[PDB]
């Protein structure tokens, strides 16, 4: 589900 | 106010990156990886975005260096952001 997707660092 | 707040931000990339993390928000009914918008989840202490001070958690990154981040995968958006160099130009929504 979208709600637990990890953030991506930039 | 009732209207969206969209503003430009220009800052210099740091040696450790832009100093923020992104998440997507919104999908299509097909449930593929395209995200409707890209938003700031965290800002890194002492990083370029923090030092500049303008970008905040929950801001939308609408566009960077002329590349739209509307209707794109999270991987695409992050890759665009990671390929920035030197002066970086953003459109930010709040
Ligand atoms: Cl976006
Ligand atoms: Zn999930």
């Amino acid at each position: 589900d979208s709600k637990d997707v990890k953030e991506w660092y930039v | 106010g009732a209207m969206a707040h969209v503003f430009p931000v220009e800052l210099m990339k740091g040696p450790e990156g832009l100093g923020l993390s992104i998440i997507g928000m919104g999908v299509g009914a097909d449930a593929g990886l395209e995200k409707l918008g890209i938003f700031v989840k965290t800002i890194t202490d002492n990083g370029a975005a923090a030092r500049d001070g303008r970008i905040q958690v929950n801001d939308q990154i609408i566009e960077v260096d002329g590349k739209s981040l509307v209707g794109v995968t999270q991987a695409y958006a992050a890759s665009v952001l990671r390929n920035t160099s030197g002066l970086v130009k953003f459109q930010i929504g709040r």
